[PDB]
């Protein structure tokens, strides 16, 4: 029962939980304590062959409960301990006993009456460890603590055969090649199956309109649900000429012949329901410091994975499908890419059977048979999602308590995230109370169906991020979340989120899959990352054709108007007099729809805006969503509607309304809105958000120019690049890159003078990699970049397919005669949505990534021998318009600058080491050449997500990896301030770590009025092994990705930007670049940036302390570089910022304080006057030494208690009153005798006795506190006529 | 003592228990000696006292062109049972049983000779109807510029002969002129009477305002394809019969009355009361011209006399956005005998579908979408280039026009004429003209100039009329440009991104009308002869068009359009298709009702009046009117950037959207808690479909809660002016049935509340 000093506090990785503030009637600390012994050999514990990991994790934890102890000691206002609560050891354990109307029966010299009998299920839970604790906002005395699994903890320490990673390095005794994972052979047309292609349109409607044109014709899609049980009498949208390769047999996903060593879940979520040692558990409870019965339980609740499962909306029992169904899965299996909306080959961390359904096949609907009309009916399914044990406890911890209620939110992961792999929270869990705390109920629900109801009126922020949903759930939002908190009034949720996947938008042609092996690869679920990839020059005029319009121009010599090549420079003019003839006649039916002979193309810009799911004015309003993101991509933080969160049902009820369609006629006329039937509640759900943030309060541009100001974390230099004609060029915004263009010479000519600019001279900076004839002539380009299809001369303008006949006959060609004078993945184009390469989703993405500081960098060169690329004479950065600026033009990340990139990072120069490393990229004109991505160096990850922290009413923030980020203006905004101020970590020990979230150690706020964070440079951890024997090309590690080949002809020496860099076939090219390879490991990157060992330097040790930077009303305006009045708003902050490049912190940005301490750094305990480290340097009181109660014997007791006790006292408030103080308490002369008085805690007039607690006013808060050292027994005494 | 409409002629306190008062049941009708062919339309209490409005469906009003007694009741048939609003008080020793007090009628109005000329040739288009389609709206596209200008082949000669037609530099030979009468919904006088046909196409269908074509033989064809409860084939035609019983059109047997009594009918549609005055204003389904306006002071056995909204001269915020609302009338010197129209007479917009009236803190509110109303041609013979045909267009901004709200809505494309229709942008296209003023493909080239589509040669030989819209679709043209307007797609390419406002379709007209102009409009209407105009100043209007979520095809709303969004599928009202699920059958139209002003019960800074701010439902989302109470007029800011703050549109989600529309039955307003609360009564619904389906849904009930949300004006010191305009939020609040009839809900208190 009594203290144990051998228990020592801690913080726990998945929530950063280590203490609870206590406030109210009796304030203090609970937290967290283990066992301090080394030496826990894990495997000791045998695992066999012939045995499943049920009885294995029973043996693991049967063996843990030998080998170890954990406890939630109570501790006192100035951190000293009380009692021990070791939950696994402590003696006769009782719930509480009630009256009639439910109350717990209490007296505080007493405590709770005890019905002399334990909990249910406390034979199971007896061995689980607490691992968060919150109190009740209205009811006293009342606390919730959450109990887990050991396995919960240790599993980052279980054998690596079972608890496996996603992927597998092996031997790699062939040498290493990333392509020997991946299904990359192209489909083509079947020679036996050609006749069932999609008819052209052979009569077409007049609409009483006169114009005519040559073109061919649109393609009909007729479907129509016939007489016939189980086929249509036409289904034209699942036609089908194309099949696979058959190199080596047939080429298609296939989880059998492939994962020859499967991933799975460590339990089902079916075994975590029902073996009830193994899910987790949330428990009421009772506390009072003083009392006999000081501590007591309430009632147990199972977090039960059912009540989360069986609350997921109905397109989750079918993953594997969409609401357009056939023909998006024909496109997707045809390019071998997953089907569905939330497949396990990308997501297995919610699936049962993990990889071993990772495939196309069996979706819950009929697929694949011999007659069109036969595919498209619903079926039974037999992969749903699910919440297996890995994703299971990332969806633990982080609670809040409102109103009869009590919470779980989800952790950051890292309970159960691997190298990867990466379990979130994708949803929150509530345990509500009835009959007066007498009884409970316990539910869950997934975001998607709360988050729903977002529009852009609701953040002050970007718009359009890819946050929106419609009538199926099939955006699945999860989180890395920082926590749940009231700010002031208001209460908060912050972290790291998913948006839906923005790279993999854009979609090949169908036979180039063997020259764009990335973009494949991060579509494949074998490249886990979620960065948009820079890949034009394959991709489809359009990802939305049906399949069987395909094959309608084999040649490219009719540059097939349907179905061609993407590029921007070729579609058509359709003026005032054109749509009437080749758009506007083909009308069409409730069975009838049509693909139209208009020629379309654009950048990545383009293919994003038009099928990602981007959030608009209105809620449910993403009838397309391409997929979702891997790990989070965004920042988060909302305010959360937390009386209507306490209104929301237990059970949520679905119905037709949320079915995908049961027959493909139906799917043909599909609502994209339709009435819940009026039985059914998941519509209410939406509203749970009142506001969202995402980054700054800034627009357009603007954000680009912010994302180049802040400093990177691996070497404190800015992106921005102006601080040192020859001199570099920054990577993320474009003032000051390429030359100053008028666009007075863009469009089609159409219309550019006060059309774009806040000014009379419509200057704009063209970017790197611009495209024209002269530096005379750097307004516009005029038409001439026409592309062959072999060499097969010019595209033909004036041409009978580029022409129509108007009203009277008088003819004109249809395309442009000037173009744009930038395509580079660089690119920012205000006045051109489609050649502009910059996003609102990249901007939050570039955002998140540079501030974990692993944005990936594009290579052709090592520093090795004869490899070598250099800082002299072989970069030009004032020579963009040619091959000699080194512009990458394709496999480049997008929005951003390689060269650049690498600058800032320092791959070549002495800006981030002692000498010149020589790796980077360089465009060759006189050969072929082949590249590949690498990482930073640095080894932070999204889910490094640490405390949500308030600082006052109104400001709160969090600690994200190498960084502290607050939202000090989110809750109550202003013009002219940019909402957001970050502090950098400084140790490059902790930064240049291979797994380096471990070194945290919680965060809080401090009472000098500043929040701070604790870190170990000792908590490191190496990887599961040293390699053995064997160089490991391939290292598993948490900045790992395989990194495909892109291979290309060779630049044009001149013009060499005019148009796109043409690629060639790369599934051979791995032989070529064994160098890049090599690199592909981080830790040789760190070895050749000389960052790998000990040769870092600076501290041995120096664990401790860190501070954000000191903050005013004057922190974070920027209201000079906001608004306009003669350029344009990124120019005028570029101008702003370049003067500041010194004096970083009145813009809210900068390095953060530190402070070292000696030995273990574990974590702090915490309460309302005080915070200490282990709970070490506790205090006598120091201000209240002279206050105490006077003894039993310096009372006579008929002066006190002649009168009843009924009148010492206002009955309206229970204090005692004022001249009554002084006789019951000890006080110092010259004392000011208003700032202290008696509470009565309770009493009884026929026995005359008076039961007390004093309070004084604290010099330090404008609040009251108990004096702690007022009696031997603390705070609380009792005073009664000598009849005790 | 909560009064609650028992049925169409009884009101009943029930006390707070749920339970009805003993011997309380009061049948109100009878108690004002009113025949039973009488029935209250919408009741208000104000200062304890119960106000009614008393419509009656015998009323009968007859139109007569000659003569000056126009618009009269036809007694011959004792069919003179005008409208009244009755004041009843409770008189006794606390027990609830009410007395007449006061009985005010509501007399049809005095046509002044102007009011004359324009009734006589206009032409109202049939109410829209529950059962409505997108394709029944459409109307065939009508003469382009070109063709109505310079006639037919004429082409490349636009160039050389847009000089002297006053057209200078017009970008858009190819833009419509409007769209042919000949067609689409029935467009009927004042003395005629409504078919219960409605065309499923508007391109192929109906005969449009031809009444005698129409009753010749495409009346009876019609008829076959429809019949009257099934056996019909429904192929061109529905017979909305039952819906428009529904909505409140009066009918003898099968064949509605007349388009006066129809009009005065719902004219009679709600109640907003003050000290001194009590206003009555029209329905939200069909137009409504007068309003009346009640002196409380007035002598019981007096008449009452509307004012023409004709004659209410609303600031529209700007006055360039009036005279975009009085352009598009029709031409201004018809000359040509008596063609007189409601611009050449000097009107302003005649019709408004007011969504509803209000009062509050002695002042009134009220909104209502613009009814569409546009000149049309009935020269009937060669003849007119425009014969037959509508002279309207869809006059949405420009796309190089400067940022900013004020900009916008002052552009000056389409100013006086047409200048829309399809143009190319980069890799999409662009429904709206890209330039406006002097911008130009080479340059600057000279001012932008737009006319009146009516050909100068025939000034003398064209009779342009009025006629008036059935929806705020001032354009019904089967084209693009028309399509986006009504959907609110139309964006513009710059750095930051904006809503083109169409200055002309789908506007949004709301205010707050002071007691002065309101003694002033009843003094206009008191007004024998020459015609006095009224002026309401705290008025504004929005373009707020239907969400773009109601119709299938359009995913998003963007300045980048979607190549498949050129195709005719979208391009056309015809081609368009409809996925609305607020009960409506299309999703081009707005609609808006319930309009309930409120109080807000927070505290306020001393000094300081307290706020009160209004809210009214449209298609997909709410609308809070932000009002300054210490000025009691609308909210305003300095920057004229800002987007109007008296203004602010929160959209909808599946659970409010689900609500039906067709079903509002009663507003209540919780003064103490501070949140509305829009009662719809699935009762409300038709008998029968369009397509004669018995309704299988016609038993239920549900409730939307409006709730304010955002930062409100003088909270305090730092709150005292403005720049964001107070939003509500509207949610499905949880009081939802399918198998009870509804009596009423009982706002009991904050905690609790009745069903």
């Amino acid at each position: 029962q009594a203290v144990d000093e051998t228990l020592t506090p801690w913080t726990w990785n998945n929530n950063n939980f280590s203490s609870l503030k206590i406030t109210g009637e009796n304030p203090g600390s609970f937290g967290l304590v283990r066992s301090q012994n080394d030496n826990l050999n894990i495997s000791s514990v045998t695992k066999n062959s012939s045995d499943d990991n049920l009885k294995y994790l029973n043996a693991v934890e049967k063996y843990l409960d030998g080998q170890q102890n954990f406890a939630i000691r109570r501790y006192d206002n100035n951190g000293r301990a009380l009692y021990d609560i070791n939950l696994a050891k402590m003696e006769n354990p009782s719930t509480v006993q009630r009256g009639l109307n439910g109350e717990p029966i209490f007296d505080p010299f007493k405590g709770f009456g005890l019905t002399g009998n334990a909990p249910t299920d406390w034979n199971e839970i007896k061995g689980k460890v607490p691992v968060e604790v919150v109190q009740s906002p209205h009811s006293p005395n009342l606390y919730f603590v959450l109990l887990v699994p050991k396995v919960a903890l240790e599993y980052h320490n279980l054998n690596n055969q079972v608890v496996k990673e996603s992927l597998e390095v092996k031997a790699t005794q062939s040498s290493f090649n990333p392509t020997q994972r991946l299904q990359k052979d192209s489909p083509v047309k079947d020679s036996s199956k050609q006749g069932e292609k999609l008819s052209e349109t052979t009569a077409s409607s007049m609409s009483s309109g006169m114009a005519t044109s040559t073109r061919a014709k649109a393609l009909k899609v007729e479907v129509e649900r016939g007489s016939q049980s189980d086929s249509l009498l036409k289904n034209d949208f699942a036609k089908k000429p194309l099949k696979h390769k058959n190199s080596s047999g047939e080429v298609k996903l296939e989880a059998e012949k492939e994962f020859t060593e499967a991933w799975k879940p460590l339990l089902t979520t079916d075994q975590i329901a029902r073996e009830k040692g193994m899910g987790a558990t949330v428990v009421s409870f009772y506390d009072a410091p003083y009392s006999e019965n000081h501590t007591a339980f309430g009632l147990v609740d199972h977090i039960d994975p059912k009540k989360m499962v069986e609350n997921y909306p109905p397109s989750w029992k079918t993953p594997k499908w969409n609401h357009h169904g056939i023909w998006d899965y024909n496109a997707r299996n045809l390019l071998l890419q997953t089907t569905g909306f939330f497949n396990p080959r990308r997501h297995p961390e919610w699936f049962d059977e993990g990889q071993a359904k990772a495939d196309n096949t069996s979706p819950g609907f009929k697929v694949g048979d011999t007659d069109h009309k036969k595919d498209g009916f619903k079926k039974n399914s037999s992969s749903p999602i699910a919440l297996p044990f890995e994703a299971y406890f990332a969806n633990i911890g982080n609670m809040v308590a409102i109103g009869n209620s009590v919470f779980i939110f989800g952790g950051n992961g890292h309970a159960t995230k691997m190298f990867t792999t990466n379990p979130l929270s994708i949803g929150v869990f509530r345990i509500k109370y009835t009959d007066n705390f007498s009884k409970s109920s316990v539910t869950g629900w997934p975001y998607a169906v709360l988050f729903g109801g977002l529009i852009n009126p609701q953040t002050n922020g970007l718009k359009d991020l890819p946050l929106g949903t419609n009538r199926w759930f099939e955006y699945v939002p999860r989180m890395a979340v920082s926590g749940v908190k009231w700010v002031g009034n208001q209460l908060v949720l912050a972290g790291t989120l998913t948006m839906g996947d923005t790279a993999t938008v854009p979609r090949l042609k169908y036979d180039q899959l063997e020259k764009h092996l990335n973009l494949v690869a991060q579509g494949q679920g074998l490249l886990r990352e979620d960065l948009q990839i820079f890949t034009p020059y394959g991709w489809a005029n359009r990802p939305d054709i049906p399949v069987g319009a395909w094959l309608q121009d084999e040649m490219g010599s009719k540059f097939g108007p349907h179905y061609f090549l993407n590029n921007p420079d070729i579609q058509d003019n359709v003026n005032n007099d054109t749509v009437e003839a080749l758009i506007s006649s083909y009308k069409n039916t409730d069975k009838l729809k049509h693909v139209y002979p208009y020629r379309y193309s654009g950048l990545y810009a383009w293919q994003l805006f038009n099928w990602s799911n981007k959030l608009t004015n209105t809620p449910l309003s993403a009838n397309f969503v391409n997929e979702n993101s891997y790990a989070p991509n965004s920042l988060f933080a909302a305010i959360l509607n937390e009386d209507l969160l306490t209104g929301l049902s237990d059970k949520i009820f679905y119905g037709k309304e949320n079915e995908f369609a049961e027959n493909e006629a139906d799917r043909f006329n599909q609502l994209l809105s339709l009435n819940p039937n009026p039985n059914t509640n998941w519509a209410r759900y939406l509203n749970v958000v009142q506001r969202f943030t995402t980054g700054p309060n800034l627009d357009s541009s603007t954000f680009d120019q912010f994302l180049d100001f802040l400093p990177w974390i691996g070497n404190g230099k800015p992106f921005s690049n102006s601080p040192s004609s020859s001199t570099p060029l920054p990577t993320f915004s474009n003032i000051n890159v390429g030359v100053k263009s008028m666009i007075t010479q863009h469009l089609n000519k159409e219309n550019t003078r006060w059309v774009f600019i806040p000014n009379f001279s419509p200057d704009i900076w063209t970017g790197a990699g611009y495209r024209v004839q002269s530096a005379n002539q750097k307004n516009g380009i005029p038409f001439e970049q026409v592309k062959p299809s072999n060499n097969s001369t010019p595209f033909d303008p004036n041409s009978d397919d580029n022409k129509v006949t108007p009203s009277g006959g008088s003819s004109k060609p249809t395309t442009y005669p000037a173009l744009p004078n930038s395509i580079s993945p660089t690119s920012d184009w205000i006045n051109a949505l489609t050649f502009t390469n910059k996003n609102n989703p990249q901007r939050n993405q570039l955002l998140l990534r540079s501030l974990l500081g692993t944005i990936p960098v594009l290579i052709n060169k090592s520093g090795d021998s004869n490899d070598q690329f250099n800082k002299d004479s072989e970069q030009k950065w004032d020579k963009t318009e040619t091959n000699e600026g080194n512009l990458p033009g394709f496999g480049e990340v997008n929005g951003l600058y390689n060269a650049a990139l690498l600058h800032t990072y320092g791959f070549f120069g002495t800006n981030t080491n002692s000498t010149d490393p020589k790796i980077g990229f360089k465009a060759d004109s006189s050969s072929s050449s082949s590249s590949t991505l690498v990482g930073s160096g640095l080894n932070w990850t999204s889910q490094d997500v640490g405390n949500l922290v308030v600082i006052n009413d109104t400001s709160f923030g969090f600690q994200l990896g190498g960084w502290f980020i607050t939202f000090t203006d989110f809750i109550r905004p202003r013009t002219g301030y940019l909402g957001i101020t970050l502090s950098s970590l400084q140790d490059q020990t902790i930064i240049w770590a291979d797994q380096p979230w471990t070194s945290f150690k919680g965060s809080y706020l401090d009472s000098d009025g500043t929040p701070k964070s604790l870190w170990d440079p000792t908590a490191l951890k190496s990887l599961p092994n040293s390699s053995t024997t064997y160089d490991t090309n391939p290292t598993l590690s948490p900045s790992f990705q395989l990194y495909q080949p892109n291979k290309v002809k060779a630049y044009q020496t001149t013009n060499t930007y005019n148009k796109l860099i043409e690629p060639v076939d790369a599934t051979s090219a791995a032989t070529n670049m064994t160098s890049l390879l090599k690199l592909l490991t981080t830790k040789n990157i760190k070895a050749k940036l000389g960052k790998g060992t000990a040769s870092s330097q600076g501290n041995n040790n120096g664990g401790g302390v860190s501070q954000t930077i000191n903050t005013i009303t004057t922190t974070g305006n920027i209201s000079e570089g906001l608004k306009e009045e003669t350029s344009i708003q990124a120019e005028t902050l570029k101008k702003f910022f370049d003067s500041k490049q010194n004096n970083k912190s009145e813009i809210g940005i900068g390095d953060s304080t530190f402070t070292k301490m000696d030995g273990k750094l574990t974590g702090v305990v915490s309460t309302p006057l005080v915070n200490l480290i282990n709970g070490q340097g506790a205090t006598s009181d120091s201000d209240t030494e002279k206050i105490s109660f006077k003894p039993g014997n310096q009372i006579d007791f008929n002066r006190l208690f002649t009168l009843p006790v009924t009148e010492l006292f206002d009955p309206n408030t229970m204090f005692v009153y004022d001249q009554y103080v002084p006789l019951l308490v000890n006080l110092p002369s010259g004392f000011d005798q208003a700032s202290i008085r008696l509470k009565v805690i309770s009493y009884s007039v026929e026995n005359q006795t008076l039961g007390v607690r004093l309070e004084f006013k604290d010099p330090q808060t404008q609040q009251f506190i108990p004096v702690l050292n007022a009696s031997s027994t603390g705070p609380q005494t009792v005073f009664q006529p000598f009849n005790q | 003592t909560f009064l609650v409409k028992e049925d169409s002629k009884n009101v009943t306190a029930y006390t707070p228990f749920a339970t009805p008062i003993t011997d309380s049941k009061s049948d109100l009708v009878s108690l004002a000696q009113l025949d039973s062919s009488y029935q209250i339309a919408d009741q208000t209490i104000h200062n304890t006292n119960l106000f009614v409005l008393f419509k009656s469906r015998d009323v009968k009003v007859k139109y007569e062109s000659s003569g000056s007694n126009n618009i009269s009741f036809d007694s011959t048939s004792q069919g003179e049972k005008p409208s009244y609003v009755v004041e009843f008080t409770n008189s006794t020793n606390i027990g609830i049983k009410w007395t007449m007090v006061k009985k005010y009628q509501l007399d049809v109005p005095n046509v002044s000779s102007d009011m004359n000329q324009v009734l006589k040739n206009l032409i109202l288009e049939q109410p829209l109807t529950k059962y409505t389609l997108n394709s029944s709206l459409a109307k065939e596209k009508g003469k382009t510029q070109r063709e109505v200008h310079l006639g037919s082949g004429q082409a490349n000669q636009w160039t050389s002969q847009r000089n002297q037609h006053d057209l200078n530099n017009n970008p858009s030979p190819n833009a419509s002129t409007g769209f042919k009468l000949t067609t689409g919904n029935a467009y009927r006088k004042l003395s005629e009477s409504w078919p219960i046909y409605e065309p499923i196409d508007g391109t192929k269908q109906g005969k449009g305002k031809d009444s005698s074509g129409w009753s010749s033989t495409e009346e009876n064809e019609a008829k076959n394809d429809a019949p009257s409860v099934s056996s019909g084939t429904f192929n061109k035609y529905l017979n909305t019969k039952q819906a428009l019983e529904s909505i409140g059109i009066l009918f003898d047997d099968q064949t509605p009355r007349n388009v006066i009594t129809q009009l005065y009918y719902a004219s009679t549609s709600k109640l907003a009361v003050t000290n001194n005055h009590i206003v009555v204003m029209g329905n939200s389904f069909l137009p409504s011209m007068w309003y009346w306006v009640v002196e409380r002071s007035a002598q019981e056995n007096a008449s009452n006399k509307p004012t023409w909204f004709a004659n209410t001269n609303l600031d529209w915020g700007e006055d360039k956005q009036k005279q975009f609302v009085e352009n598009q009338l029709g031409y201004k010197e018809t000359t040509s005998t008596n063609s007189h129209n409601f611009h050449s007479k000097s009107f302003t917009q005649p019709a408004y579908l007011i969504s509803g009236i209000d009062s509050v803190n002695d002042q009134i509110i009220f909104s209502g979408f613009k009814a569409g109303s546009v000149g049309y041609d009935s020269s009937s013979s060669s003849s007119s280039s425009t014969k037959d045909q509508a002279l309207a267009w869809s006059t949405t901004t420009s796309l190089d026009s400067k940022t900013g709200y004020k900009d916008l809505v002052t552009n000056d494309t389409g100013l006086n004429g047409p200048i829309n229709g399809s143009f190319s942008i980069q890799d999409t296209f662009s429904f709206v003209v890209p330039y406006s003023g002097n911008h130009t493909n080479n340059g600057t080239t000279g001012p932008i100039k737009t006319a009146y589509p009516v050909k100068k040669d025939q000034k003398s030989t064209v009779k342009i009329n009025s006629l008036i819209n059935a929806t705020p679709l001032n354009s019904y043209g089967d084209e693009g440009i028309g399509v986006f307007d009504a959907l609110g797609l139309n964006y513009n390419f710059k750095s930051n991104q904006e809503r083109l406002p169409s200055r002309t379709d789908q506007i949004f007209v709301y205010g707050i009308v002071s007691p002065n102009e309101l003694r002033s409009a009843k003094s206009s209407a008191d007004s024998t002869g020459s015609d006095t105009k009224v002026n309401w100043s705290n008025t504004q209007s929005r373009y707020l068009p239907v969400p773009y979520n109601y119709s299938e095809g359009i995913i998003d709303a963007d300045g980048f359009k979607r190549p498949e969004n050129r195709g005719a599928s979208v391009t056309t009202f015809s081609g368009l298709k409809s996925i609305a699920p607020d009960g409506f059958a299309n999703s081009i139209a707005n609609f808006s009702v319930g309009l309930k002003a409120g109080i807000d019960p927070n505290p306020v800074m001393s000094g300081k009046k307290a706020n009160y701010g209004a809210v009214v439902l449209t298609r997909g989302g709410v609308v809070r009117l932000n009002f300054n109470p210490g000025n009691d007029s609308l909210l305003s800011t300095t920057d004229n950037n800002i987007a109007p703050i008296s203004f602010s549109f929160t959209p909808f989600t599946a659970a409010e959207s689900a609500v039906d529309l067709t079903t509002f039955k009663e507003v209540t307003y919780n003064q103490e808690s501070g949140l509305w609360s829009y009662i719809f009564d699935s009762s409300l619904k038709p008998s029968h479909d369009g397509k004669q389906t018995p309704v299988t849904d016609n038993m239920g009930f549900s409730v939307i809660t409006v709730s304010r949300t955002g930062i409100e004006l003088n909270q305090d010191q730092a709150t005292t002016t403005l720049d964001v305009a107070p939003s509500a939020l509207a949610v499905q609040s949880g009081i939802q049935s399918t198998t009870q009839t509804l009596t009423g809900v009982l706002p009991l208190s904050e905690e609790f509340s009745a069903v």
